[PDB]
């Protein structure tokens, strides 16, 4: 149960990335570029 | 990773896993 | 932790703080180390750069963790105040060649 109020007023934002099995973590980067 | 160490069983779902091209070789001799 | 990845594929979620420009990154429930801090008015895109050894190699998720706005909500502005997840079609997603 997330504060509504918490949620409106947040600016925080996110999004989350599965690499699939079998593939090779350390080949696979994760972020943000410009 | 060896260091740090009803049931039900959830094995990897290893079909995804590819092997190199020589390992590919490899399995060929191994199965023959 | 190791082999965490096996059993169920690996978790990297990536926080944004857009009032302070603080980025935090989360993998499989545990807050990594790593952290960034960017200064004000930064164009950040969400990327991935990967070398593929598997035919599946990744995917993007679009999801929330508890007390954040998804990103739908800080890329579309008539979906400012939506909690709910989206992926409108304009988002799609690019590689560099």
């Amino acid at each position: 149960r997330d504060d509504y109020d918490f949620l409106m007023q947040t600016s925080t934002y996110y999004y989350s990335v599965r690499i699939f099995p079998g593939q090779e973590p350390a080949n696979v980067w994760v972020g943000w570029i410009t | 990773m060896a260091l740090y160490n009803g049931y039900s069983p959830r094995a990897i779902d290893m079909s995804n896993v590819t092997l190199s091209r020589d390992l590919h070789a490899m399995a060929e001799m191994m199965a023959e | 932790p190791g082999q965490g990845r096996n059993n169920n594929g690996l978790e990297i979620g990536c926080v944004v703080d857009a009032a302070s420009g603080l980025l935090t990154f989360i993998a499989n429930g545990k807050e990594l180390s790593t952290y960034y801090q960017v200064e004000p008015s930064t164009k950040l895109f969400p990327a991935v750069f990967a070398q593929a050894t598997s035919p599946n190699v990744f995917q993007f998720e679009l999801g929330r963790i508890k007390n954040v706005m998804p990103l739908s909500a800080g890329l579309f502005k008539s979906e400012h105040k939506n909690p709910v997840p989206q992926c409108p079609p304009r988002l799609h997603v690019q590689f560099l060649s």
